[PDB]
RNA sequence: UAGGCAAAGCCGCCCGGUGGAUGGCUCGGCUCGGGCGCCGAAGAAGGGCGUGGCAAGCUGCGAUAAGCCCGGGGUAGCCGCAGGCAGGCUUAGAACCCGGGAUCCCCGAAUGGGGCUUCCUGCCGGGGCCGAAUAGGCCCCGGCGCCCCGUAAGGGGCGGGAACGCGGGGAAAGGAAACAUCUUAGUACCCGCAGGAAGGGAAGCCAACAGGGACCCCCUGAGUAGGGGCGACCGAAAGGGGGAUA
RNA sequence: GUGGGCUGGAAUGCCCCGCCGUAGAGGGUGAUAGCCCCGUAGGCGAAACCGCCCGUGGCGGAGUCCCGGGGUCCCGGAGUACCUCGGCUUAGUUUUGCCGGGGGAACGCGCCGGCCACUGGCCGGCAAGGCUAAGCACGUCCCGAGUCCGAUAGCGCACUAGUACCGUGAGGGAAAGCUGAAAAGAACCCCGGAAGGGGGGUGAAAAGAGCCUGAAACCGGGCGGCUACAGUGGGGCAGGCCCGAA
RNA sequence: GUGAAGCGGGGCGAAAGCCCCGUGGAGGCCCGAAGGGGUUCUGAUGUGCAAAUCGUUCCCAUGACCUGGGGCUAGGGGCAAA
RNA sequence: UAGUAGCAGCGAAGAGGGGUGAGAAGCCCCUCCGCCGGAAAGGACCAGGGUUUCCUGGCAACUUCAAUAGGCCAGGAGUUAGCCGGUCCUAAGGCGGGGCCUAAUAGGCACCCGCCGAAAGGGAAACGGGUUAAUAUUCCCGUGCCGCGGGGGUAGGUUCUGCGGCAACGCAGGCCCCGUCCCCGACGCCUCGGGAUAGGGCGGGCGGGACUGCCGUCCCGCUUAACCGUCGAAGGCCGGGGAGUGCCGUAAUGGCGAGAACCGGCCGAAGGCGGGAAUAGCCGGGGGUUUCCCCGGUCCGCCCGACUCCUGGGGCCCGUGAAAAGGGGACGGGGAACGAGCCCCCGCGCCCGUACCGAGAACCGACGCAGGUGCUCCUGGGUGAGAAGCCCAAGGCGGCUCGGGUGACCCCGGGCCAGGGAACUCGGCAAAUUGGCCCCGUAACUUCGGGAGAAGGGGUGCCUGCGGUCUUGGGGUAUACCCCCGGGACCGCAGGUCGCAGUGGCAAGGGGGACCUGACUGUUUAACAAAAACAUAGGUCCCCGCGAGCCCGUAAGGGUGUGUACGGGGGCUGAAUCCUGGCCACUGGCGGUACGUGAACCCCGGGUACAACCGGGCGAAGCGCCGCUGAAGGCCGGGGGCCCUCUUAAGGUAGCCAAAUGCCUUGCCGGGUAAGUUCCGGCGUGCAUGAAUGGAUCAACGAGGUCCCCACUGUCCCGGCCCGGGGCCCGGCGAACCCACCUCCAGGUGCACAGUCCUGGGACCCCCGACGGGGCGAGAAGUCCCUAUGGAGCUUCACAGCAGCCUGUCGUUGCGGGUCCGCUUACCCGCCGCAAGGCGGGGACAGCGGCAGGCGGGCUGUUCGGCUGGGGCGGCACA
RNA sequence: GACGGGGUUGAUGGGGGGGCGGUGUAACCCCCGAGGGUUUCCCGAGGGGAGAGCCGGCCCCUCCCAAUCGCCCGAGCGUGC
């Protein structure tokens, strides 16, 4: 929405900070055990319910 | 109509929205209450023996 | 403000401007102007178009100024002399 | 599920209800008025079945009285023991002459008037029983009721009347009254539900129901309820 | 006539691909026994958000943010899960462990008032800033919940906790080879209220002419007496032996 | 004991020789360890915080304490005991407890109980005010144990699980463990647009990061037998071709 | 598109009145886009574009009209032109 | 299965050349071709989404194909406000504290207090230009505005008041505080006159562009924001005037001694114009460099004109179309000596939102889904009645994300078809016919409105002239008329002429007669029923005088009710019109003197040292009994002689009919056909029609059901040819259903319908296309039927039970006098009050709690047996 | 898929020329044209003459272009009755 409430936005904020894999130095650190993150997601197909 | 086309509907509203004591998608704005911990209508938490 | 634009409660105005374009302007209704307490008919003097509160409109010189009109000023008068 | 249909209107939700926010306020007389006062308003209001007056005392002091038939605005009315009783005057019981036809009319004083409140009606006073600070009168119905003698009526009939007279003919006219009303509209018949939603409804070939005692529960207690008689025989004996 | 001699197709073995069975392993589970046992207005539990040089999650932590101070243990290594790239810290004693402190955002009993967005906003008192100004405005800090006790100063209750405890409200399914009394069951569940346990407890008792001697819990009395469409089924108490003893 | 020899990439294994034991519970370490290491039997220990016990100390009261005599005067718990009606409950039965409606005592020369009520006798007691340690329930948590399970099992979760995720919501909820002793994690050459392939290396073994073992179904290739005039699978007998090392 | 009440003129006429033309702009009026609905082909689709759709032909379309946002009514209960 | 289906259908699509690159039909650029253009498509934007936005790089995965592309992946970046929204206000409504209720709460809310409640209502103040990869009323430039506060000047004031005008009213109209009142805020629908602006067009001019066969036409630019000032149409008002032989009017209604004409004035829109402001922007011509500088133009005269904005007139309502914050004014009270609404000048304006999509790929529907949400709001030219369709701009798209070849069958969607013309079929289903506008003309019937576009007949192109009715400006004495010139609209006449066809495409009614049925418009089974069902206006009955009636709640209390018989509630009927018969036995309801019966309490007796217990008395409602009631549920037959009579009362009236109701039955007689089980018209002891259970009844209306007639046609005789997409073949992606194994044919046999058994007959094997006979083909633990000591829901005259209501009794219940009277203080009801308490009415009643009887399918739980040539009815072969 | 014809020693497809055919008379030019005007050299729907013009998934003739270059299959041997 153009109008949003602010704690509204801040969620979604968090939302898109915690959304990426992890750094490529992790999979080298952890030899190649940690590949994925759970906060990964897509905007069009996991949903926030924010 | 009340299948596929129906659900278009549901594109826009909302029932609840996020509680700001429990942080769970379930406070009623109409209602003005949390359907999950009872906040807004019960000082005390809302939990259940009925529920796992 | 879209859903806003698309009440009636604002005029629509089209003006062109120095640049070219055609633009709609969306502009403040005139408030009522002020009526007799009586009659409920716009009082003389003060029926200029007004479009926001908080303007100061001058009342005519008279007792009661712009409260009732000339007609119920002067024939509540009268009833007074003789009562 | 199974509650009929006047047994949902009890709970009071917002088809059954009167949209009373559509008034200006109640058509009551106010406790301590007397003097005279002037008609400065006449108002149609919504959902009442009277015009109705706006009358200004002299000491400032508004209320809405339905307007008597040739009330006219501007007109000076007195209020109080002391008035005389022409059209439009608000008098005690006690001292409106026998004989006159009176409207909005006070069981007891202070209730803010009671009877004879729509349009076309009126109430006769009938007789007078001082000792006991009663008036006789007769109601719109034909009843004859004692009032007390200290309450207040307006002198004349309720204007407005012949409003019934004129059909409404179509459903959207009613439908319209309606919606200024507490009324659901439109009604449907017993007998044309299923049995779970009346008494009266099932069979191959629906029919009414005989009358129910007036010990009936609540939602046994439809048609005719304790009824003396029915049909054209009942009217007969009634006369 | 059969063989050289072969289509598509069939069966079997070997090798490979796919798959992830089997076997071995186990810093996980489960059961039993023993201990120990309350936290919160000094603002809890829970939640949101943030926090790492390269850091998404978990874990930890709270704008002093995988951490700060003091002491004890522990001596030479360290910078969590987590084996990378850097740069540092540490013999002026780190990391690590234990005790005591500091910091501790927003929401939360949440308590100035709101809250359709974990954010917004008021008054009073003090302070700062913009400003020519002592005006006006803006910002920061503190107080301001309800119901009570108390003369007042002051003090109390509120919310949480895996189960256990006390008072109240209170079913049906199923069983009776149907079903209603009945049972299931004072159960499930709901409402209220406590503690580390609760409740009970000191004879208007039990007995039978002989005598026991507060209470709770365990073993027994006993499926006995007794209740019950005398059906299904339900079901003591005194007495006796113990734990403990006021 | 890290002693001699053997096998081995590496010994804790085998052969021979020693030793400790209040310690042969158990674990780790390049394969199987009493003596290599942690530990075990056994012994010692705290600046600080907390708990328990003992000795000692400070203080207050109206003799309230012990024994004997005298008393026959005063006190000793009310909508209570009890009756009746309705109802829930109880083994409580003409006899359990209670709640509600109505009625409703007495006073120690009195009152209550002794399985229907009443009367007499005898026996036992003193309701309607309050407290009370110990001995008993439980498991978020801590410790120990095990004819328990061993990654489709065992808790839903051995792992960035109450997670990802699903439902408007109340609620619901997975899959997913294993390189090697050591990264020695594959240099270098050729080809490819690249994933990658060939050669050549590391290692005891590719066990190659898509990583222990690596089954079947399934698919590809090779080999044996059949294959276009003959109706199918299974068994027996006779024969052809092929295998027939242990 | 039709053309209610009301209002002009003309014609016939003894009076009443009747007739023609105009003006006027009523109606849960008519034809018909948008929008709403959902009749037929028993069309297509029927492991679909789709757990109810598409084409065609249709019904209403100034009103008991269609539609956004906010609000109320909750399970033996609601709400129902049923 | 299978390298198979699908990647078609919903009215767009590509091609050539070049570049990039390992690789190009698909990425980038140009050219050509197409689609939208009141929009599955352009402009804006809410919710929802949440980074999808922008830049750079990339192609393992993701996209129904490809890819060097991308809403994908990796790395980086991006959202700037006193004036745009929130914020403020109140709406319907909601929440919290207090209180009252509750076993209790986190349950209820009539009361008191407070607060919340709209990003479409109300409501302070910003516009234009420029700029970025990505923000733009937010940044920058220019020009302003609002609120709050201050300084200076001025008017004004300093006991006391501002001045002018006959007036409407005009004009800098002192300062501070407080109060009250009024007004604005603040309001529907329909219709018709007037004024503007946006936009569009025509002629001329200047500049620029398009094209080349002929002509020389065609296209583009020529703009002007907020803000300041001034002017002000309608309407209203003031002064003069003083009118009935009337006089003044409108689009329409019309106006006047209750004050007309006419004259003069006052208040008074949108918007115009100047200032802003040409210095901007645009167009054209040059020079630089990194977006800067210079030069020229930015004009003249007309027309149309909104769906945008303003204004006024008229009408409609059993419908009357919010509130508050805030603001303005007036009228008062108090204070100071100073001091403004005017002019200059100074200061301050917090917090949150702000990217992008906004949907045939950014939302919801598991999807990059033909649905839904949102076409929610806006849209140029030509044709045209049109916001229709068709064609084309501005602007966008070729991404409703497979390509190519072939030109069998068959399928889906289209076109045409000689002669016949419904012979097809349940049925004219489908298709066809008709179709716009103008003129002429139009029946039965009718509720007089209608029927009606009834029906039916005729006209329609293009060209050449000649006219008319208006309109809009300008010029003529010149406000209307008249003449001249420019523009616009509509209508007519004469003549010429072409086609098969002139509403030539597009767009666009077939018509008529009759019956049944519901009066009509409306509503309905979201997903098999749209109807004759529901509703409806109208009719009628019942409960009710308000402390009512009916309904909700455990209670406190509540709805109807801000109400009051022209009203609230409850049934039945269903417009209008003519009508609406007889019956109170039954099932209900209601009323009733006496009598019988009828519970608890209570009283009397017996019994019991007391009780338990036993008998009697009294006896409420109710029931029995007696009456009333049919627009209460409904019923309406025989026998006998208009009369009597029987059965549970009466005995089917007016009407209507082989009915949507008649079995027999294709009833009988007529109509219509060559032939009519249907239909229409009559007939009627009518199996079993009939009166608000509504009867009769069709004007109008109908996506209702039916028959006949005309027209019409590929429905058919009877089939043929063509078009687009599937199809088939090639390239690419690449599933599912189903599957014990897998099956040539005949006649048998068998759990009686064999691929597999018996006896025969055949077959060289493999592959492709097609079909739907078989595989008792696939789909779905058969819904039919029965069984089960299985359910659910519904009914009542089942077995029981519980509320609710009525009735008695115990308590509340007190005080005086002789079961009766009175009283008020309890208690109850209403008014006033914040509360305290007051006033009025009722009154030991009522109300409330316990107990008892009655009514009680309103609600709860259950039972509704078995045998049985299936079940059921019967029977009892059940002892 | 197959089948049939031709393949340079050749008319197999195309091109070109000719035949036959469909439609209906193009362009240019000349004449007539209801009427109007820069008066009769202009406008003007349309009519006439000469010329048709366009077109052929048919036939003939003519080597102008292309039927090319190429890639494959193929018996052959033993044995017994
Ligand atoms: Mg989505
Ligand atoms: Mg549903
Ligand atoms: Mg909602
Ligand atoms: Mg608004
Ligand atoms: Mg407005
Ligand atoms: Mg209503
Ligand atoms: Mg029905
Ligand atoms: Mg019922
Ligand atoms: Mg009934
Ligand atoms: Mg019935
Ligand atoms: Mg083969
Ligand atoms: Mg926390
Ligand atoms: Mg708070
Ligand atoms: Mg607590
Ligand atoms: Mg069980
Ligand atoms: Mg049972
Ligand atoms: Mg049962
Ligand atoms: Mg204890
Ligand atoms: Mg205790
Ligand atoms: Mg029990
Ligand atoms: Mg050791
Ligand atoms: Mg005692
Ligand atoms: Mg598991
Ligand atoms: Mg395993
Ligand atoms: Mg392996
Ligand atoms: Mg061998
Ligand atoms: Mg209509
Ligand atoms: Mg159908
Ligand atoms: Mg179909
Ligand atoms: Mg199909
Ligand atoms: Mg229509
Ligand atoms: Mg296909
Ligand atoms: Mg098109
Ligand atoms: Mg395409
Ligand atoms: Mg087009
Ligand atoms: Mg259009
Ligand atoms: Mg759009
Ligand atoms: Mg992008
Ligand atoms: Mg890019
Ligand atoms: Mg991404
Ligand atoms: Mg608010
Ligand atoms: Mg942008
Ligand atoms: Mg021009
Ligand atoms: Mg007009
Ligand atoms: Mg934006
Ligand atoms: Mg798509
Ligand atoms: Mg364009
Ligand atoms: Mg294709
Ligand atoms: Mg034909
Ligand atoms: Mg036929
Ligand atoms: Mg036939
Ligand atoms: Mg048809
Ligand atoms: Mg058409
Ligand atoms: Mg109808
Ligand atoms: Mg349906
Ligand atoms: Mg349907
Ligand atoms: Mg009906
Ligand atoms: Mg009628
Ligand atoms: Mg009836
Ligand atoms: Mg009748
Ligand atoms: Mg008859
Ligand atoms: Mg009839
Ligand atoms: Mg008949
Ligand atoms: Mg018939
Ligand atoms: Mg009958
Ligand atoms: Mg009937
Ligand atoms: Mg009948
Ligand atoms: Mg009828
Ligand atoms: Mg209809
Ligand atoms: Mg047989
Ligand atoms: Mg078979
Ligand atoms: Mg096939
Ligand atoms: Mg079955
Ligand atoms: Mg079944
Ligand atoms: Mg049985
Ligand atoms: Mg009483
Ligand atoms: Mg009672
Ligand atoms: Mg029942
Ligand atoms: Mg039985
Ligand atoms: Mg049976
Ligand atoms: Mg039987
Ligand atoms: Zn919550």
């Amino acid at each position: 929405a153009r109008n949003k409430p602010l704690g509204k936005k801040l969620r979604l904020a968090a939302a898109l900070n915690s959304n990426r894999n992890p750094p490529l130095w992790v999979i080298a650190k952890t030899k190649r055990r940690v590949t994925r993150s759970p906060a990964r997601r897509h905007w069009r197909r996991q949903k926030l319910k924010a | 109509m009340k299948g596929t086309p129906s659900m278009g509907k549901h594109n826009k509203g909302k029932t609840h929205i996020r509680c700001p004591r429990c942080g769970r998608h379930s406070y009623n704005v109409t209602k003005k209450y949390c359907a999950s911990c009872g906040w807004g209508r019960s000082k005390r938490w809302r939990r259940y023996n009925w529920a796992k | 403000p879209r859903p806003a634009y698309r009440s009636r409660s604002l005029r629509r105005v089209k003006v062109k401007t120095p640049g070219g374009r055609t633009v709609v302007h969306y502009e403040k209704r005139a408030k009522g102007v002020p009526k007799c307490a009586v009659t409920g008919q716009p009082l003389g003097g003060m029926n200029s178009k007004v479009y926001r509160f908080g303007i100061s409109t001058r009342a005519p010189s008279r007792p009661y100024g712009g409260v009732v009109s000339h007609k119920v000023l002067a024939r509540a008068i009268r009833y007074a002399v003789r009562r | 599920g199974k509650r009929i249909l006047v047994q949902r209107r009890g709970r009071g939700g917002s088809q059954f209800r009167s949209p009373s926010w559509k008034r200006d306020g109640p058509v009551r007389y106010p406790p301590n008025i007397s003097g005279r006062g002037i008609v400065v308003e006449i108002l149609h209001e919504p959902g009442l079945n009277a015009p109705v007056a706006k009358i200004r005392m002299e000491n400032g002091v508004e209320f809405f009285n339905y307007a008597a038939e040739g009330l006219y605005v501007g007109q000076v009315i007195q209020v109080g023991p002391d008035a005389p009783p022409a059209v439009g005057n608000v008098l005690p019981l006690g001292k409106i002459p026998e004989g006159t036809m009176v409207f909005n009319v006070e069981k007891r004083f202070g209730d803010g008037g009671k009877f004879a409140r729509s349009g076309g009606t009126y109430a006769l006073v009938i007789g007078q029983r001082p000792e006991e600070n009663k008036t006789i009168v007769r109601l719109p119905s034909g009843r004859v009721i004692e009032v007390d003698a200290r309450g207040r009526a307006t002198i004349g009939i309720v204007a407005g009347g012949g409003r019934v007279e004129k059909p409404f003919v179509k459903a959207g006219k009613k439908y319209h009254r309606a919606r200024a009303k507490s009324w659901k509209y439109p009604t449907v018949r017993g007998k044309a539900m299923s049995p779970y939603a009346h008494p009266h409804g099932g069979g191959s070939h629906q029919k009414g129901g005989t009358p129910v005692p007036k010990t009936a529960p609540p939602g046994q207690k439809v048609g005719f309820i304790g009824s003396r008689c029915t049909g054209r025989g009942c009217v007969r004996a009634r006369a």
